[PDB]
């Protein structure tokens, strides 16, 4: 067979020390069990804060600054915040034209939901930060 | 750590039969698991490995078997050869450990044979050095338990006697033993009758020997 | 045809520091695991840490602290040392390789001859040889051989003629740190005046050979 299966996660098998499972150095991590070599901890600096800090067993968590937003999958790459009711696009951020809105600090904005084709009422009119909330069907 | 027990501690069997050893893990340890034959005045040398192969030089009556806490070392029929303690030994890096058993030593089953017993009384030469040593000779007996108590002026003497005894002879497969009295000269000649009592599977009552400090 | 040659010193007083030095004769030394591992009458085999060719060290936690492990890649040596001994620490030290089929190494295949080291604040003396004569169809006499130190001594009968009979004991230490053990041979009845028996001892640590004749009392 072979033992490194039994190392758990915070531990690696040493192939120099007879596969003996002994804990990470430190500024390192191993999130399974059975890795022969740790993973060094990625640091948040500069761009990024650090959210959660790195253990043994699991790696360090990277926030952004703030006024930026975490763009791609496990905060890899950062961009910047607009504010409720714009829209940064090509050339910088600019509020979202009349019947758009956009509720985030993130993102496009969308156009105001019509009421009118399933019949409804407009509840509360929309701004540029919030949607048109309709009213009840004309079903009932 | 991980302990290792085995049993039974001794296993007295004749020649040609079937012998099984046990060992038994505190916790798990998978099949990584070794057993070792040991003869007296040599190092262990390696039969089984992870549970049940042989080594190199293994011939093929040896056989291991078991997994997780339970392993069973057996030799399918014993030869004069095979007659030795066996170590079971295993390893485990989590948690880290690497421990033996205490031994199952493999002795020769005979037929009982009460012991011949025999007094010898101090020399003349160590009575000037101020010791007694009285000498109780159990000849050529099997099994190998026997009781030995001293007996001085009919007054039973504890924490002053030393047994020892031989290995099992080569030939006829007995053991032979010794208890040593020692006692300062004062308190050897405060007493007449020096006697040795022993008790034994193959006595229909214990046999005293015995002597008189005067003659 | 690989095989391990070990020496060191085999008597220290307590506080010491016990050293061995083991040698591989015959093949390489890089692939292997090599190991310390001592035998007690009291705790066993005991398995004491390892080496490898690049100093990679692993320890028996229960003796951690005192041990070291150490390697001589130039001569084919590792070698141990254990500090501050104590009476416990007396046993047949074995150096081994270690062996596994897999990705493991976690066996012994091959075994140095070993080496008994003892520790002891007693100091070397020789024995004292007594008779145990016998009396009167078999008889039974010998030699009681009694505070010496260290082991080990020898004891033949008749200058090695008589065998048969003999039974040595093995030697018990006493309270005081010395050793006794006794000898004894049985012969017929019949040659007890006839044939004259006599017991020669050998103690080569104290220089000390001893023959006395054992006489009916
Ligand atoms: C909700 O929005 C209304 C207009 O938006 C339209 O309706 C909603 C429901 C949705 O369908 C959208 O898609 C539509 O665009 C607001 O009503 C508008 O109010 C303004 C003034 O506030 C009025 O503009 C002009 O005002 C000048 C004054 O100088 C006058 O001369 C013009 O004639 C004209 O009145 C728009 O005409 C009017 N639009 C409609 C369709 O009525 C509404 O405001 C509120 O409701 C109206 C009826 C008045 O009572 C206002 O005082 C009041 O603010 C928005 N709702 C709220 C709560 O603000």
């Amino acid at each position: 067979q072979d033992p490194c299966s039994n190392c758990p996660a915070g531990t690696f098998c040493d192939n120099n020390r007879n596969q003996i499972c002994s804990p990470c150095p430190p500024n390192s991590f191993s999130s399974a069990g059975g890795q022969r070599t740790c993973d060094i901890c990625r640091q948040c600096k500069g761009v990024f804060r650090t959210r959660k800090e790195c253990s043994s067993t699991s790696n360090a968590e990277c926030d952004c600054t703030p006024g930026f937003h975490c763009l791609g999958a496990g905060c890899s790459m950062c961009e910047q915040d607009c504010k409720q009711g714009q829209e940064l696009t090509k050339k910088g951020c600019k509020d979202c034209c009349f019947g758009t809105f956009n509720d985030q600090k993130r993102g496009i904005c969308r156009p105001w939901t019509n009421c009118s084709l399933d019949g409804k009422s407009v509840l509360v009119n929309g701004t540029k930060e919030r949607d048109v909330v309709c009213g009840p069907s004309p079903e009932n | 750590e991980i302990v290792l027990t085995q049993s039974p501690a001794t296993l007295s069997l004749s020649p040609g039969e079937r012998a099984t050893l046990s060992c038994r893990a505190s916790q798990s340890v998978s099949s990584y698991l070794a057993w070792y034959q040991q003869k007296p005045g040599q190092a262990p040398r390696l039969l089984i490995y992870d549970a049940s192969n042989r080594a190199t030089g293994i011939p093929a009556r040896f056989s291991g078997s078991g997994s997780g806490t339970d392993f069973t070392l057996t030799i399918s029929s014993l030869e004069p050869e095979d007659f030795a303690v066996y170590y079971c030994q295993q390893r485990s890096n989590w948690p880290p450990a690497l421990t033996f058993g205490g031994g199952t030593k493999v002795e020769i089953k005979r037929t009982v044979a009460a012991p011949s017993v025999f007094i010898f009384p101090p020399s003349d030469e160590q009575l000037k050095s101020g010791t007694a040593s009285v000498v109780c000779l159990l000849n050529n007996f099997y099994p190998r338990e026997a009781k030995v108590q001293w007996k001085v002026d009919n007054a039973l003497q504890s924490g002053n006697s030393q047994e020892s005894v031989t290995e099992q002879d080569s030939k006829d497969s007995t053991y032979s033993l010794s208890s040593t009295l020692t006692l300062s000269k004062a308190d050897y000649e405060k007493h007449k009758v020096y006697a040795c009592e022993v008790t034994h599977q193959g006595l229909s009552s214990p046999v005293t020997k015995s002597f008189n400090r005067g003659e | 045809q690989v095989q391990l040659q070990q020496w060191g010193a085999g008597l220290l007083k307590p506080s010491e520091t016990l050293s061995l030095t083991c040698a591989v004769y015959g093949g390489s030394f890089s692939g292997y695991y090599w190991s310390w591992i001592r035998q007690s009458p009291e705790k066993g085999l005991e398995w004491i840490g390892e080496i490898n060719h690049g100093g990679y060290v692993t320890y028996n936690p229960s003796l951690e602290s005192r041990v070291t492990i150490s390697v001589d890649t130039s001569k084919n040596q590792f070698s141990l040392k254990l500090s501050s001994v104590t009476a416990a620490d007396t046993a047949v030290y074995y150096c081994a390789r270690d062996y596994g089929p897999g990705n493991y190494d976690w066996y012994f295949d091959l075994w140095g001859r070993g080496t008994l080291v003892t520790v002891s604040s007693a100091s070397t003396k020789g024995p004292s040889v007594f008779p145990l004569a016998p009396s009167s169809g078999t008889a039974a006499l010998g030699c009681l051989v009694k505070d010496y130190f260290p082991e080990p001594v020898t004891v033949s009968w008749n200058s090695g003629a008589l065998t048969s009979g003999v039974h040595t004991f093995p030697a018990v230490l006493q309270s005081s740190g010395l050793y006794s053990l006794s000898s004894v041979v049985t012969v017929p009845s019949s040659s007890l005046g006839t044939q004259t028996y006599i017991c020669n001892v050998n103690h080569k640590p104290s220089n000390t050979k001893v023959d006395k004749k054992v006489e009916p009392k």
